[PDB]
């Protein structure tokens, strides 16, 4: 059948972007080293893509209304394949940044355009099934990425991270051409608004730069961050004022007039903020405070996909007899349970299993959060506008993810510093079981200064674990309050 | 308010690390953990050969 | 080895700098423990406050040199003396929370 | 080198401070070890309770330092004694869990 | 051996952050080797097997 | 003072390690308090101002 | 060299800790560099190659 | 200098571990200054440049 092949193709189209997003952050250390640059210098390889993608995502609908959805999809896929190949064969950090910028600008129309095509092409008899299948690919790729990324980083020369996308793009283009022939989309020509584009570019770029660079510059203690935040806020304010008054919609804000859309967008954005701000810490915690490797660290998040890979069809099959709101509430409760589980069970000598059961539990929470909330988000809208709504949803979700990461990292480091301060106090003279430690250390031949450094390192590790567990507790508590918001949405679902 | 509270309290006491005034080798040990010993009681004994 | 007399025990209460003010010597105190729960109370008095915050005599930097500086509210210990007629019937042990 | 006798051995319990209010010297106790499963039940007796929890004898004592969002409960090791007739039949080793 | 790995550690496992979770313990066993075969295929200290 | 806190710390900072992130430095400065008002309002060592 | 880096270290890595995960082991190997060419291109201690 | 910093460090660097990752090394260089300029704008140990 053509439907199944099309489903596979669009799943791959939305899978490649997530794979590329997740793999680079894992591979950044070795890539930075091989090109004679530092971690701060190399981390620009991620901020550039972030800014480019952030700009590209909101603009999907404008190009959709003119170029044509199918043509845009095909052209974007081929261009992304070419850009990934170019990045893979780079030979300098600057050239890598350039090609990453191009790739990010190109890749914007993948996820929302793919979702819109899948939603429209499938007959309404199986809309729920199509949406259920789509949510899987966004829930499995983030874990399918880091394992392979680590294996490639530690075994073969980098560049094969950006080569795997070439065959995926080739298969996607071949299948899309062979399956979507004749299912064209109506187009329309309209005037171009310049102020809207300029304002969007400036504001969103400034916001992304501020979020991605705030940490190293100690946020508001650097004038650069201050000017960036000022320009960002001013640009966003003026743009928002303008768009509601603009005749030609560079961004279609009329969708916010629907109560369901507002509530769904807010809920998904905030829940995603919490999720993505939480999961980011675990890899770093394992690699730095426990000695894990990248491949082992990624392997600790495998048990999340065990549950969704099963329940996703079952939820899709039975969607006819469920009040989706109750699924969202259950998922929020399940996310609180998992984070409280992590909070009261992390210990310096915890085995691999101590950080694998909680993700097995989180599988349920992730499984029943994307499909229902996205079904509510796009409820009752006409078939033609599904593209713009998807673009808005994705833009908000990505913003939430970036914000969550930015807040969580700073909280982690600062609370680690506080705990370090509160701990190093006990290490003084006038204290038994403190000179004994020095005696045992000097027994092994360490100097006095080396022993002091070793004690300081141990205090640092303990502080990181305590600070990391303080963040999980806060996240779960915050979840407990976000529970009830999903009930404000009316039931026109369909 | 008229009161001040804190949960950062911990009971405290005295402790003495028994140490010998001379060097030598041990031949007896008169007490183990959780044993009541009175002042002036022998706790350890050494070889008196040297 | 060690010998731990079980007769004269006190409590070290760590208060923030915000609370240290308004505390004088001899003021009444009430201490409740966790092993005995709320079924038993203790009476005591302030003996005095310490002329140091613990970080005074530390042998290591309070924070790392590489990292930035973050403000942390300090704590200052206070000596509190318990009544000895309650210990003999409801004895304590070193390091219990209260 | 270290010589380790295999004749007399005991067990350190590490109970929570919130569950030692009712223990006494000589109360019976039963122990099952994870090396012999659930089919070899030892029997013992409570020799006594220690003074100093577990934080009091450590360089980095976990405590309810001001600013902590999660409260903590201390533990206090208590000492058990094993019947040697059983022990000789099923030898144990130091560090095994029960 | 007459003790697990943690019992006979070099430095004490530093005091946990306030949580404690049960984990399985491991006990060393001393396995001899046939010398006549080492000379054909030598080993070195620290190789996994 | 004639040196930064990091330079004259009880534990030196090692800047030639590749994993180096720039951070603004700090220099201690000594301030002389008046003793007449100290009697009225005593201060302890370690308090913050 | 007759011994892995994990062993032969200041603190020999302690297995049997109940939180053990397998990682590859690396054994140092010594290489003599032509001395007639060092004089034309001097090297330093700790330079990666 | 004759060492890349990581070689000459308080705590020796361990590279035969298994969790090793490649990072750029750094090599200190000695720079002189004109003393007359320092006469009117003095410096202190640890100031960045």
């Amino acid at each position: 059948a053509q439907l199944v092949i099309m489903t596979i193709a669009l799943s791959l189209a939305t899978f490649m972007q997530v794979l590329d997003s997740t793999i680079a952050n894992v591979a950044i250390p070795t890539i930075a080293g091989n090109l004679g640059s530092s971690l701060s210098q190399g981390t620009w390889v991620i901020t550039s893509f972030g800014v480019a993608n952030a700009i590209s995502i909101p603009l999907t609908g404008w190009l959709a209304k003119r170029v044509g959805e199918v043509k845009l999809f095909l052209w974007s896929t081929i261009a992304f394949a070419i850009a990934s190949w170019a990045c893979g064969v780079s030979s300098s950090l600057n050239m890598l940044i350039f090609f990453r910028v191009i790739q990010g600008i190109v890749a914007g129309p993948l996820i929302p355009l793919s979702q819109s095509l899948l939603l429209n092409n499938y007959p309404p008899a199986k809309r729920s099934i199509a949406l259920a299948l789509w949510s899987m690919t966004v829930i499995v790729a983030p874990i399918c990425g880091p394992i392979l990324g680590g294996y490639i980083s530690d075994n073969y020369h980098w560049g094969w991270i950006f080569f795997i996308n070439v065959p995926i793009g080739v298969a996607v283009v071949l299948m899309t051409l062979q399956t979507l022939r004749g299912r064209e989309t109506r187009t329309e020509r309209r005037r171009i608004d310049a102020v809207g584009l300029a304002l969007l570019v400036i504001g969103i770029g400034s916001l992304q730069i501020m979020l991605d660079r705030g940490k190293e510059l100690d946020w508001f203690s650097s004038q650069e961050i201050i000017i960036l935040t000022v320009v960002a806020v001013v640009a966003i304010c003026f743009l928002i004022v303008w768009e509601l008054t603009d005749d030609n919609p560079i961004v279609d804000l009329s969708l916010f007039k629907s109560r369901n859309f507002t509530i769904g967008c807010l809920c998904i954005s905030l829940a995603y903020m919490l999720y993505f701000g939480a999961i980011v810490l675990l890899p770093q915690l394992l690699q730095e405070v426990y000695g894990y490797t990248a491949t082992w660290a990624g392997l600790a998040s495998a048990p999340v996909g065990i549950i969704p890979v099963i329940l996703s069809p079952i939820i899709g099959r039975f969607a006819h007899k469920l009040d989706m709101r109750r699924l969202v509430t259950f998922s929020f409760i399940m996310y609180a349970v998992c984070f409280y589980w992590r909070a009261y069970t992390f210990e310096p000598g915890m085995d691999f299993g101590a950080s694998a059961w909680p993700q097995f539990i989180q599988g349920f929470a992730v499984a029943c959060f994307f499909m229902p909330l996205t079904t509510i988000t796009l409820s009752g809208l006409p078939p033609e506008r599904l593209a713009a709504a998807s673009s808005l949803s994705n833009f908000t979700r990505t913003l939430a993810g970036s914000i969550g990461t930015s807040i969580t990292t700073t909280m982690w480091t600062n609370r680690e510093s506080m705990h370090h301060a509160q701990l190093t106090e006990s290490v003084n003279p006038f204290n038994p079981n403190a000179q004994a430690m020095y005696s045992q250390l000097e027994g092994l031949g360490m100097t006095q200064q080396q022993a002091s450094g070793w004690i300081a390192q141990q205090i640092t590790n303990q502080g990181l674990i305590i600070s990391a567990n303080e963040i999980f507790w806060m996240s779960a508590g915050i979840f407990l309050v976000l529970l009830g918001l999903v009930w404000f949405a009316k039931p026109p679902f369909g | 308010r008229h009161f001040e509270e804190t949960d950062d309290a911990y009971v405290a006491g005295n402790q003495i690390q028994i140490m010998s005034q001379v060097s030598g080798s041990v031949t007896k040990v008169w007490a183990d953990n959780t044993d009541f010993v009175k002042e002036g009681d022998v706790l350890v004994t050494l070889d008196p050969t040297d | 080895m060690a010998v731990v007399p079980a007769t004269n025990m006190w409590v070290d209460a760590n208060f923030k700098e915000t609370q240290i003010a308004n505390m004088r010597i001899g003021q009444p105190v009430t201490i409740t423990t966790d092993i005995y729960g709320d079924d038993v109370k203790y009476t005591g008095k302030v003996v005095g406050l310490d002329m140091g915050t613990g970080s005074a005599f530390s042998l290591l930097p309070a924070q790392n040199a590489t990292g930035n500086w973050i403000k942390v509210v300090q704590r200052l210990p206070v000596r509190i003396e318990l009544d000895q007629k309650q210990l003999e019937q409801y004895p304590l042990r070193i390091g219990l929370s209260t």
